[PDB]
């Protein structure tokens, strides 16, 4: 079986390269942000133009969901993160302590707690009720790309342009695991599997990753598109076929099956690279968006 | 603008 994704819309409004596009968990509502300065928010199935939330001083590379779909978190090259009402479009929180740029973001499946990577080398551990910093761990000896929490909350994986890939524990901070591969390429994003047991990771020399995190054992490798230079999300499409989504810097999306790692889709219409995908959490929707010559965000849909 | 849409050299 193959996808049939198909072009449905084109978001414009950002006035500066897009960094991410994430799709509500109640799949109402599309949150991208932007080298702008700015979180837009689009309906999720036609893509009209809801709103712009605004406030950080630099551009914003990440923006992520809160699981009931009523927060946003951004992270900033103004160093602070900022946790958003969505509804009335007020910044709740500034989370600072960062030393330089905030590159990464997200809650845990509670969201009682933000995950952040930063240029300043650390992951951070934020209470979303107060603000204030939990943690901080000295993960990495490079700019952090990626944090993520697990189904439960109970680890968090991150990803470092020094090739690591490590696995702590959310409630002491410990460094539980270090994945690393025959070669020592910068690893540009990493997240776990909507069941928890894996985790995808990309580095830059063209190549996606599925880990089984626990034995430490790397189980599929996608290739074929274009990662050298950016830090370009990838996801787990589940709702119709088990497909991998990726950007590319080739300025298309690229879409494999899971299991046998072959592309069964190439996504063409974006002027530049695609930085970022997403997958809508009920329907077959895929959300890509592109850099600086592109400046778009755009839909796609399938049967499967 | 912002880290992660200037890529690393």
């Amino acid at each position: 079986v193959k996808p049939n994704y198909a072009l449905k819309f084109t978001l414009a409004g950002h006035t500066k390269a897009v960094s991410s596009v994430k799709f509500s968990p109640n799949g109402e509502w599309l949150a991208s942000s932007s080298a702008d300065k700015l979180i837009k928010i689009w309906g999720a199935y036609d893509g009209k133009f809801e709103k712009t939330i605004s406030g950080h001083k630099l551009g914003i590379s990440d923006v992520a969901w809160s699981s009931d779909s009523n927060l946003l978190v951004s992270a900033s090259d103004d160093k602070t993160l900022k946790i958003w009402d969505v509804s009335s479009g007020k910044c709740l929180k500034t989370l600072k302590g960062h030393s330089n740029y905030v590159f990464c973001c997200n809650f845990n499946p509670q969201s009682n707690l933000i995950v952040s990577g930063s240029f300043d080398e650390s992951v951070r551990i934020w209470d979303v009720k107060t603000g204030k910093c939990l943690k901080t761990l000295p993960a990495h000896s490079d700019p952090v790309s990626a944090v993520h929490f697990n189904r439960d909350g109970s680890l968090i994986v991150s990803s470092s342009y020094d090739g690591l890939c490590r696995i702590w524990d959310t409630a002491s901070g410990q460094c539980l695991k270090t994945l690393i591969d025959d070669d020592n390429p910068p690893v540009s994003f990493v997240k776990f599997s909507p069941n928890g047991k894996y985790i995808l990771a990309a580095t830059l020399d063209n190549t996606l990753k599925l880990w089984d995190y626990s034995k430490g054992k790397c189980l599929k490798t996608y290739t074929g598109h274009k990662n050298e230079k950016y830090c370009i999300f990838a996801n787990f499409s589940v709702t119709g076929g088990k497909w991998i989504v990726s950007g590319s810097e080739d300025n298309l999306v690229y879409i494999w099956n899971l299991q046998t790692k072959e592309i069964v889709q190439k996504l063409q219409g974006h002027t530049d690279v695609v930085i970022s995908t997403a997958c809508h959490p009920t329907e077959n929707i895929i959300a890509s968006a592109a850099l600086e010559n592109d400046k778009t965000i755009k839909l796609w849909k399938s049967d499967c | 603008g912002a880290a992660r849409s200037e890529g690393f050299s």
